């Protein structure tokens, strides 16, 4: 920044400055941040709307910091407005924050609080890394066991180097990134696995197809690899549980971007008169939402009465005593999308 | 062989009449919401009562 | 850049090569449209029975031909000279002078154009070429597309001191 | 002769050769080096040489097998070092096994099976046990060479054969192994004209016949049998041709020889995998090449869209784009159709190749069949003679 | 059997063996017609009936409009091409839908050249979507499925 | 995403690196076309599939006509150059625009020749007003912006 | 600013230097076009933008149909020369008209040669005005005035 | 200043004084190019000051200045095999400048721009190839 | 690959056959559109009373010859070098040098194209044929349509190590 | 077959390479070469074609 005394042109140089684009989409990154880092304040959440308002904050950019290299990564991949949080801080500040969606572990452990944070009434889902040492196919018990088995959060295992950075990458940053570039252009609905990966990124360990099925199963660990086609790219789309209802993050973040566009499509019924008038005019708020989901390709089936359902009103859900406690409870179903992870390949020889 | 499909969705427009009242003006800052391409469109709601 | 008036083509006819007599002149009624010269140079390949060199030897170098057409009018309300006037004078240009037994040495000229570094185009006419259309019905001519065909023929009194200054002795 | 001063001054140093980059044939030579300087990777690439000379010593039996695969027009490979220590200049026996021991190893094993570049392995360090060895050594080595071309898809393993003719018979016979197709075995040592044009050094084989598989993979596809072409720096196969001419079976186990045609240089003869002929369908080196070239170029169309809704749009993006190149590939003369419904034939849909829980458990299922050619081995003339039907003008 | 409707369709192209799913939405599609050239030769004293003789074989143009969107890797390439930068060739796969969108059959247009592409006009006196008439040329044309 | 209309759209020209802000209103636009030239060569025994060589690019034309109005820089330059005095060349940049009179896309028109310059009949039958159909030839286009 | 209307005008003829005021009566006028001819020269390694040499100024042809009145010394002047008697120039001076009748804009068309002189058809069965479509050749245009 | 045997005498060497810790103004001929268009890019900026500074006027200069920069890159100036490799220049309000730097009135532009070597030393290899003659 | 930027023609002319003696340059304006390159070999047929067999001997093979057309210009805005100072530089090329009495040796070169082999194409000029279009009313030319047409001499002792490495001595 | 020779044995009377389209670093793209042969068979093939025709015996 320089004064301004005469109007006319400036020709003042700034060296490398590294600059990228601003970005809107709806995806909301808390960065986790750890304590020794001096431009943060606890018990406050400063925003950062994109990669000059970062540069701002911490004046110049340094290749050591493991939070510097963070978000660099997180702005060339995807974009989009973030909330840096200090760790110690970081169990009051999220249920302050609205606009939270996914909670990255930027290059620390919050193991504890996703225990406590996470619920299934709120509408997180975390991401954090994987080991930074290598694994192998015999400690595929012990590193499997190291993280919760909550549906809520994803791992991803090979940390990153890029040519610009020093300190190896964390693969929470990227993930962000790749999460919210995916969302503007196929949808939630679509895996976030499959994609390239920008800014120069590269995998630290080279992962074989052997080791990675021993990651799958169980408390998976996803994983990105290189191939020799496309280059660098996500290779995982399955969350830390293992039953079928909350298996793929597609799922997962769907019905957790469903909720959040719920509660503000029918935010206009609190402090209504609760009778019925107010009932039909809420399943009906909420049934064009879901056709608009629906047309899009967000929801499986070929109807919409194989796609999902509203059904509120008295005696169909809610009792007359939950009438006059002020309780309106309100059913919906989905039938989201599921991915085909594997495809296999038989090869007669003999043509008929 | 006399083949009738149904095609195209045909367009909707619904015309809907109210009086003027002496502090509400309601249905002109809806139709002065408008700038070149986009209205904040809305969604209505018609049902039969008790 | 000093003022914007048209030149015009004016062939000046001399009875001799070095251009010291004159034989009258002729300017365009209007320019031509294009000015095409022609060079040309002959090489003749050496044969030989032992190598298999291709090197072809330089033999004579063709004069330089100018090829430009004119019209001539008098139709319009805007010109008044007669078309038997100038195709009199134009064919007294490619005509045999009496004095030298010889055809008369041409020099077309107009404007800042320089025809290669000269400012004329100095040289005999070749061929002459009237095309009468468009007659009065008191068969006046009213309009003539002559073409005509130079070739060079440039005074040696320039071309030994070309020679001089290009090689010198000292 | 100023070097500091701006001019032009002529240097020492070799720059690399402008590579063509041929991507379905590379090799690895897995042998022991004597100076193993490299801390970074597993296995690295070389490109020349006076590149290979600076990374890993100089004087040893792998070396002059990189030389000899730089003249006969190789131009990228891969080697990969074994860790132990240089052997003597015989192989004693308690010395042969830690090589072999040292082949199962996993140490190698994933320096191979990690990288996804290598379409072919060979180990130019099995002829170095030809001498003072004691048969089925040879097999233990053959037997943990086939097993480690199965840690991934495209690989395939060049491998030598004993330059004694009994000793070869038994190890044809005595292999028995359920991986001998992704072998070959080319029989004698060359002796290439390379010092101790006298003596001219002996030379395993394949190191030259990786350079010719990647010669022919450049103009005539994989498609095309990389045998009958002439090698570069040899004078002569140190065994007589005729003495091997029990090496081919057409029944049994054949093993490719290398002859020595006058006038015309000295030629890889036969194209042949390690087979026993039971209606087997891998019995030639292209076949066996050309159907893993396939498997690795249509899982590169495969991998594209894993993670995709597998409804029914997504397999006719599948039917569509593999048709598409393999009828690519049969109009370049690859597949023996004279229509493509005769070529190949291609099936993915919900009731002909999978079930209904398939498509619940998640998964795809493609049935590529595709015909292949033959290589013309044998030639019979017939010479009969027809003045029968002139049939009087 | 029953004849099939013509405004379900999407159209998915293929960037050097990469697919592209972001833009399938077109306006129209220009219907894919190819040609078996013909010279026709008569003889002799065979006045009274012709005869064909066949010849190479001439496929149509592809020519295909949209409305004009946000920029995508459908109009990176074009403006690549289009630019003098590199001539590249991309597969298209056009594909007709059903009711609960599934193909009934797909056309796959191998290695299809970016010919042109044009804008519609700007007026301030008549009222319509801004449109993106490109039109490429693909040299072979595999139909593929039920339902041609 | 969602399309954009045709109607809101200004044109400024830039006369020797000096823009000239007086002459954005304009009636209609031509619309930005470019067309990669296709020499189609058929060879051989591949007699079932075409074979199509890229060749130079062949910019569109730009046409622009408004209401005729005071005199302007712009007409001054028209008048210049078709009177013969100076072939000089002006830079075009035609931009679309936002409800809030933002530009979305933009496409600068480097060295853009005038070419013609027509009106509208006069008529004493018909009211309507006189036009000024003038059409200038670019010889670069570079798009730039969001929103193609 | 504001634009004009297109159906006041007066177009006034120059016989050899000498106005002539009785025939300012027309239907309508040609409106005036002028076009810069074009050479487009491509070459070398350019192949991505196009590069147009210009040429001569070609004019327009300036047609005015009246209906037929009394005769006047314009139509003595048409068909003087096209009865071949004299080849004879005329200048016209074409000129817009305010809401006080005060010229906006004239246009000065130097030797006009009047090329051809067409009359409307008769017929029995319709009712309109014989006009005459008389179309003249000018050399020349000098735009004069102000809102051209 | 060197004598050449045949050839004059002839300028040799086009550096700057400079001590070269990864400096990128080492050579005359990078600081005269570089200082050359920022006299041609203040020309070009200079055109519009005190103008509205709305979105309208940033793409009015981030158009008049990447149709410079491109003509001077297809002169063989700028070492670019594609015009993103060559150049790129920035413009936004979300880019370079903040809510405070248009409050205040001052647009900011980031031109990044590549340069060209000047082959000074030339360094021959003469290697022999009768390796790879490879039997025809 | 390393830049972006345009090659033009550049027609130097030698005086010698060898290339060490330089009478000046010529770079173009724009580029040619087409090079057509055009050789020839001359075969007589043998003709014998006995036998019949179709044999025919070789005689010799003429030159090459190269034919590019040109074009200069001074319309534009964008170039201000008059066409009169480049033409004048073409015709000095195509020119009788006073110094060997012949003409200069041409040598055509432009960017990395290699004209069978040779980085450029030396030759002498076998013809030349301009033509003047859209005049000034200055009578200055703005527009120039050259016609070169080149046949190949190239240099001996090229030629003379061509024929060592092809069929030696040893 | 060339009127039963499975090849066209015979020189070059003739070659006419027209380049058009250079790059801009002058490289050609494209190359429209008219070749010209003329025929000059081998003779013992043609000793033995007139023995068949027309033997001795």
């Amino acid at each position: 920044t320089t004064v301004t005394s005469y109007p006319g042109v400036y020709i003042e140089e700034l060296n490398s400055l590294a600059l990228s684009v601003s970005n809107s989409a709806t995806a909301v990154p808390v960065f986790a941040v750890d304590e020794q880092n001096q431009y943060i304040s606890e018990d406050n959440a400063i925003r950062i709307n994109s990669w000059m308002d970062y540069l701002n904050l911490i004046g110049n950019f340094n290749n050591e910091d493991k939070l510097d290299v963070s978000v660099r990564a997180y702005f060339a991949n995807g974009g989009g407005y973030c909330y840096l949080v200090k760790t110690t801080s970081l169990e009051k500040i999220i249920p302050t924050l609205d606009d939270v969606t996914l909670l990255v572990a930027a290059g620390e452990d919050i193991k504890t609080t996703v225990d406590v944070l996470c619920q299934p009434g709120k509408g997180l889902f975390a991401v954090f890394d994987g080991p930074e040492t290598e694994l192998t196919i015999n400690g595929a018990e012990e590193a499997k066991q190291a993280y919760t088995a909550t549906p809520f959060a994803a791992v991803y295992y090979p940390w990153l180097k890029a040519d610009w950075a020093n300190i190896d990458i964390p693969p929470s940053a990227v993930m962000a990134g790749v999460y919210a570039s995916v969302d503007l252009s196929r949808g939630v609905w679509k895996a976030p696995a499959n994609v390239a990966l920008k800014g120069g990124l590269e995998p630290k360990f080279l992962v074989t197809d052997e080791l990675q099925g021993e990651y799958n199963t169980g408390r998976a660990i996803n994983m990105i690899r290189n191939f020799s086609n496309t280059g660098t790219t996500v290779w995982g789309a399955r969350t830390l549980e293992d039953k079928d209802n909350w298996r793929y993050v597609p799922v997962r973040r769907l019905f957790n971007s469903v909720e959040r566009d719920i509660k503000r499509a029918m935010s206009f019924a609190m402090f209504e008169p609760n009778n019925q008038p107010t009932w039909e005019r809420v399943r009906a708020a909420i049934s064009n939402y879901l056709y608009s989901l629906w047309q899009q390709g967000g929801l499986a089936g070929s109807k919409e009465e194989d796609a999902y359902f509203v059904q509120i009103g008295k005696g169909i859900t809610m009792t007359q005593e939950q009438i006059d406690a002020g309780q309106m409870i309100v059913k919906v179903g989905l039938a989201a999308v599921r991915p085909a992870e594997f495809i296999i390949l038989q090869f007669t020889q003999d043509v008929e | 062989n006399w083949f009738k499909m149904p095609g195209q969705s045909q367009s909707t427009n619904i015309t809907l009449r109210k009086g003027v009242f002496p502090g509400k003006t309601e249905l002109f800052d809806w139709i002065n919401s408008i700038q070149l391409n986009q209205v904040e469109k809305k969604d209505i709601t018609i049902s039969l009562t008790n | 850049l000093i003022e914007r008036g048209l030149a015009k083509l004016t062939i000046n006819a001399y009875k001799d090569r070095e251009g010291k007599i004159r034989a009258g002149t002729l300017q365009a009624m209007y320019n031509p449209d294009s000015l095409q010269l022609d060079y040309q140079t002959d090489y003749q390949q050496s044969q030989a029975i032992n190598s298999e060199k291709q090197s072809s030897i330089y033999v004579q170098a063709k004069p330089a031909g100018l090829s430009l057409e004119l019209i001539f009018d008098a139709t319009m309300p805007g010109n008044k000279t007669p078309i038997e006037e100038q195709l009199m004078q134009l064919k007294q240009l490619c005509s045999v002078d009496a004095t030298s037994n010889e055809t008369r040495f041409l020099q077309v000229k107009w404007g800042k154009m320089r025809w290669e570094s000269r400012g004329y185009f100095a040289g005999r006419a070749k061929s002459l070429s009237v095309n009468y259309t468009l007659f009065d019905r008191d068969a006046t001519p009213l309009r003539v597309r002559v073409i005509l065909a130079l070739v060079a023929d440039e005074s040696l009194v320039l071309q030994e001191t070309e020679q001089n200054l290009q090689s010198p002795a000292k | 002769m100023e070097r500091l001063q701006p001019g032009v001054t002529l240097t020492e140093s070799i720059i690399t050769m402008g590579q063509q980059e041929i991507p379905s044939a590379v090799p690895v030579f897995i042998g022991y080096t004597v100076r193993y300087p490299e801390q970074s990777e597993a296995s690295v690439r070389i490109d020349s040489l006076a590149e290979y000379t600076s990374l890993f010593g100089d004087d040893h039996v792998m070396m002059f097998a990189v030389r000899h695969y730089f003249d006969n027009g190789g131009q990228q490979a891969f080697v990969l070092p074994l860790k132990d220590n240089m052997p003597s200049v015989e192989m004693t026996t308690a010395e042969a096994e830690n090589l072999i021991a040292a082949l199962r190893s996993a140490t190698v094993s994933e320096a191979i099976g990690g990288h996804s570049q290598i379409t072919l392995i060979l180990v130019p360090d099995m002829a170095r046990l030809n001498d003072s060895d004691i048969v089925s050594l040879w097999s233990q080595g053959w037997e943990a060479l086939l097993q480690l071309s199965q840690v991934r898809p495209n690989l395939f393993v060049l491998l030598d054969a004993p330059d004694n003719v009994e000793q070869a018979q038994k190890c044809m016979t005595t292999l028995s192994s359920d991986y001998r197709q992704w072998g070959a075995a080319y029989w004698p040592r060359l002796e290439t004209t390379y010092q101790k044009i006298f003596q001219g050094t002996v030379l395993s084989p394949t190191a030259a016949v990786a350079a010719v598989i990647q010669r022919t993979d450049n103009d005539a596809g994989v498609w095309k049998a990389p045998a009958n072409i002439a090698l570069s720096q040899v004078i002569r196969p140190v065994k007589s041709y005729l003495q091997g001419s029990v090496l081919f079976n057409s029944s049994g186990t054949s093993l490719n020889v290398i002859r020595s045609f006058p006038g015309k240089g000295i030629r890889v003869w036969g194209c042949r995998t390690l087979e026993n002929t039971d209606n087997t369908q891998w019995r030639y080196l292209q076949t066996r090449r050309l159907v893993s070239y396939v498997t690795a170029h249509l899982t590169q169309l495969a991998r594209m869209y894993v993670f995709e809704p597998n409804n029914e749009l997504t397999w006719m993006k599948l039917k569509g784009q593999s048709y598409n190149w393999l009828r690519q590939l049969w109009l370049q003369g690859g597949l023996y159709g004279s229509q493509e419904d005769e070529a190949f034939n291609i099936l993915l849909g919900v009731n002909e190749t999978m079930t209904e829980d398939d498509v619940r458990a998640g998964k795809m299922i493609m049935k590529v069949e595709l015909a292949v050619l033959f290589p013309a081995e044998f030639i019979e003339i017939s010479l009969v003679f027809n003045t029968q039907t002139e049939a009087l003008s | 059997y029953t004849p099939v409707v013509s405004h379900r369709f999407m159209a998915s192209f293929i960037f050097n063996r990469i697919p592209d799913p972001l833009d399938i939405r077109f306006q129209r599609i220009s219907g894919l017609s190819r040609e078996l050239q013909v010279t026709q030769y008569s003889e002799g004293g065979e006045n009274a009936r012709n005869n064909y003789l066949a010849e190479k074989i001439q496929h149509g143009t592809l020519t295909l409009e949209r409305g004009v969107m946000t920029v995508s890797p459908l109009t990176w390439m074009f403006d690549r091409v289009l630019s003098g930068e590199k001539i590249a060739y991309a597969d298209v796969v056009v594909m007709l839908l059903n009711e609960n969108s599934l193909p009934l059959s797909s056309w796959t247009l191998s290695n299809a050249l970016p010919v042109r592409w044009q804008t519609s006009d700007f007026d301030a006196n008549s009222n319509a979507i801004l449109v993106n008439t490109l039109e490429l040329r693909y040299q072979d044309m595999r139909w593929l499925g039920v339902k041609i």
